[PDB]
């Protein structure tokens, strides 16, 4: 017995420490620290797969046990990335084959999935895989889905949101229904299944006591009857499809819901179906309007009876009177994402515009929100001041603004972001897309200047020359990832400013003062930055990223790798 | 052009 | 009423209830060694002290929250050599609120330190090469997490 | 003290340990939305009432079994659609003990009963084929059990 | 007078000069833990008995050999877990007397026995491949010693 | 030094200083090592790029600055 020291209790304590930076930090102490760290670290995330090779990640990570992979940048969420531009998830899953023996769980998001990758994972895992997501990828087919629902026997979480396949048959579904037990969320929600059986979903409810989540694809409602009494213990369901005819004029409004449901999104709901909702509307703390056939009216009506309202997504057709609504009546809201609706024939009707009147009037009544994200009709310096001034504890905010209107009420932005990142010090991401007189060169410098903490950024048409960009370059201390289109600047700036900021990892630009020269972008050639070009096939893109691997192998054709002197 | 409201706001029409 | 002989010969009366927050002493009244007292020759004596303290008070939650944090983080305000014995002791015995609470408490001690700060306030050499501490930093900031 | 929002409109005062006994009103003071009192509107208040007398009194074992299923017995003297909607209930909220005793209640009325007077008591139309019925029985005594 | 604590809780009254004998216990009195009595954790007590009754006799040379060995070899009947056991708790204590005479009975059970009968009077299992068994054999006849 | 492209090596005597060190630091990179001669003459600043680390052999008149003591 000598004085105990921390050396001799580390191993301990270490697997109290949960928090990624903090890890991070430790495994930075000492030889000892960095070891126990390495074989006890559960989960890891990789925002860009190419950033490391998969020898590298298994090699200081042997016993992970949660693994989540990012692929095609984020700009391919809007078909702006070739299909073929990589994520191929194949090596991945090889090295989670022979390496990474303890894998319960993983999370693909963006990338090219093929049934041969999943057929060596299903095998390789099997009965471990508690929980798989294909989350937004896209390259396999049924056949894939079958193997690792008919190898994993125990999944508890299974997503394929957003993804495309070639949906050949129904029997992985139907392999669920007859042998699954264990299932607490299942996820096609933005999914064409066409040939799955909606008794197969009911016979799984029957059989998962603990299904809590389902999200689906166009399944009509009245076949999901069956699904609803056995899900007893369902907490959450998005999709199916109300289908009214004027026929039967009550053709739901006989709907046993779960009694528990409480994050909820029917697809389709018109006003005449809306009330089945009014029941236990008291109760809904997440509001999926997203993909709902309900007009700026209908919305108030709904949104009046969910005082309780944490979560709401939905179109623009929200109007600024549903805003107003939702400032007195939900006070506990978190989250709004407010998408953009139907934008050719009318603002889908003559209130489904939102505007400085009702994001002011949301600054005012919604004061816990910590995620704000909008398309705007039109904007003024003043609701950016009220966000700043109201709302604090605000993490995430984009705003965009649709280029419909012809006259912005006031236009140069600058003293309203100013205000905004000001108010805000707690915000990490930070998205604002505008218009060409947008933003000035010195509101530009204001958010290289007031964002501390900001580690994501979309910039959307702002500055007015190289001198905005520059001046925004000598700020943001803490800028990880910078994706900036329609913008003015040149290469020579783009490249300057990536050199000035101290934390940039990853940049993807559209729209630049080019040059088939090339040899601008080359004045930011450092060691281990990848700069990639996809040519004006869209203007061209820019994307680099610091990688420890190297060079990608597997480019395709539309994707030129900028090295020196060609 | 999000792509899966690109889905949707034709699903609608 | 029960027996604990700590590792300097030093007898501790101590009652049922309280001698078995640890299931290393609960599951010792099986084979029941409690003949010639339960002999725990690991445990200072002067920590056992400290461990019967926190044992007697949390036992003390039959009349049933506020006030136990408010001790709990008195009980804590002691210096690390000591704290170090204590999560041994607990894990030595087996006092899930005593190691899930002294390993928490080292824990909030790195929480949001960087870290040099870490190794000062743990008096911790940095033994990295100066190549093992770029790969590991880039790894982390770049790559993975 | 806690609020319990009804189905229809029905605020409830009760104890908090009381209304702890569910745990879905429990993983409802993380997200505390007891701001506004808990929203439960798929409870009738008829329904709501009897469930927080039986939470009431089973809490009350506190002072420390004899008399509890004789409470619990004379609890259970309720109609069938009462005590449908009881279990629907426990299952809503989560009272892992309340749904022991309706649950129970229920099966006791199947037990020893043969298939005519199970749908008898409960008014069950008898949907099979003869084909199927004769293979459920067949499968039944010569083969399972 | 001083108190030995076995490893059982099991207190022993023993003489100034006879715990003396162990320069364990000797190099005890510095540092005197003997305060709550000197804490031995690693002898049984019926062990620390036997070891006692040896040095009691051993100090009763004041009274000045030839009664001794047979004491001695009379000591040493006993069993063979014993014997290790007193082996072990010489070398715990040090009691030289009690380790150039523990060992050397253990050796004079050796000499002169053949390989076989060295694995029986000990139940060892001869664990040698053929071919070791044969090399070993060689080295030893035809070569070495 | 931070802009000087191709520097790896840097010595200077008299220059304004201050107590408090930490303007220095604003030069920290990996593998730079910043050494002080205290002004025992006017303090020496001598910084070199080293794959190896702080040398291990320094006097006692030789401050290695390292990050907030
Ligand atoms: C490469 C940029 C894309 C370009 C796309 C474009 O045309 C404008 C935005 C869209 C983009 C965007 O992400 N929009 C938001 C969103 O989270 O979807 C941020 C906006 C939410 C309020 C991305």
């Amino acid at each position: 017995s000598c004085v105990a020291t921390v050396d001799d209790v580390i191993e301990q304590v270490m697997t109290y420490i949960t928090d990624p930076k903090d890890r991070d930090s430790a495994s930075l102490v000492c030889r000892r620290w960095f070891k126990i760290d390495s074989e006890t670290r559960e989960h890891v995330t990789m925002a860009l797969c190419y950033t490391a090779t998969p020898d590298r990640l298994s090699r200081r990570f042997p016993n992970l046990r949660s693994l989540k992979l990012k692929g095609k940048p984020r700009a391919a969420m809007f078909n702006l990335i070739p299909e073929n531009w990589g994520g191929y998830v194949t090596p991945w899953v090889t090295e989670i084959s022979n390496n990474l023996r303890q894998l319960k769980s993983v999370h693909f998001r963006r990338m090219i999935v093929s049934d041969l990758d999943l057929d060596r994972l299903a095998k390789a895992r099997a009965d471990d895989l508690e929980t798989l997501k294909l989350d937004k990828c896209s390259g396999f087919t049924t056949d894939g889905l079958l193997s690792i629902v008919t190898h994993c026997r125990k999944i508890k979480t299974l997503l394929m949101e957003e993804s495309s396949f070639s949906e050949k048959d129904g029997k992985w579904l139907h392999e669920l229904a007859q042998h699954n037990t264990s299932l607490e969320v299942l996820n096609f929600y933005m999914t064409e299944f066409a040939k799955i059986s909606p008794k197969d979903l009911e016979t799984i409810a029957r059989n998962c006591r603990s299904l809590v989540s389902v999200k689906v694809g166009d399944f009509e409602i009245l076949e999901l009857v069956g699904f609803f009494k056995a899900a007893a213990n369902l907490e959450e369901f998005c999709g199916g499809s109300l289908n009214e005819d004027i026929g039967m004029p009550e053709k739901y409004m006989n709907l046993v819901f779960p009694r528990k449901l409480c994050r909820l999104g029917l697809s389709y709901m018109g006003p005449n179906e809306m009330p089945i909702l009014f029941p236990f509307a008291a109760q809904i703390r997440k509001l999926d309007l997203l993909y709902a056939l309900l007009e700026t009216e209908d919305h108030c009506t709904l949104i009046q009876k969910c005082p309780n309202l944490e979560v709401l997504e939905t179109r623009n057709v929200i109007g600024d009177r549903g805003l107003e609504v939702l400032a007195q009546y939900c006070k506990q809201l978190k989250r709004l994402r407010i998408e953009r609706g139907a934008d050719e024939q009318g603002m889908e009707d003559e209130e489904g515009l939102v505007s400085q009147r009702g994001l002011i009037a949301l600054a005012q009544g919604c004061q816990e929100l910590e995620y704000m994200a909008v398309y705007v009709s039109d904007i003024t310096n003043e609701s950016l001041e009220s966000i700043g001034t109201y709302l604090k504890n605000l993490c995430d905010f984009r705003l965009v603004l649709l280029d419909r209107e012809e006259r912005i009420t006031d236009l140069p932005l600058d003293n309203g972001v100013r205000s905004l990142l000001i108010g805000c010090k707690k915000l990490r991401r930070f998205a604002f897309y505008l218009r060409q007189g947008g933003l000035t060169d010195l509101g530009l410098s204001y958010i290289g200047q007031y964002s501390p903490n900001v580690r994501w950024m979309l910039l959307g048409y702002v500055g007015e020359s190289d001198e905005g960009l520059m001046e925004f370059s000598r700020g943001c201390p803490n800028l990880q990832k910078l994706e900036m289109r329609g913008c003015c600047f040149s290469e020579r700036a783009i490249a300057a400013a990536v050199t000035k900021l101290p934390s940039l990892r990853y940049l993807w630009v559209q729209g630049y003062r080019a040059s088939m020269t090339g040899q601008d972008l080359m004045q930011m050639a450092r060691p281990y930055w990848n700069i990639e070009l996809i040519p004006s096939r869209h203007p061209a893109h820019i994307l680099a990223y610091y990688s420890l691997a190297g060079q990608r192998t597997d480019c395709p054709t539309t994707v030129r790798v900028l090295k020196e002197p060609i | 052009r999000r792509a899966s409201l690109h889905r949707f706001l034709e699903k609608r029409k | 009423k029960i027996v604990l002989k700590s590792s300097d010969g030093e007898s501790f009366e101590v009652e049922e209830a309280v001698a078995l927050e640890s299931q290393t002493i609960a599951h010792m009244v099986e084979d029941d060694c409690v003949d010639n007292g339960v002999p725990l020759p690991n445990v200072t004596s002067k920590i056992l002290a400290k461990v019967i303290e926190y044992c007697k008070r949390h036992v003390e939650a039959a009349a049933s929250d506020d006030d136990l944090k408010a001790w709990d983080a008195d009980f804590m305000k002691i210096d690390q050599a000591t704290l170090f014995e204590l999560i041994l002791a607990a894990n030595y015995l087996n006092i899930k609120n005593l190691l899930d609470l002294t390993c928490q408490t080292v824990a909030d001690m790195i929480k949001g330190k960087t870290p040099e700060e870490i190794r000062t306030t743990f008096n911790i050499k940095n033994d990295f090469t100066p190549e093992e501490e770029e790969e590991v930093r880039r790894e982390n900031q770049w790559a993975f997490e």
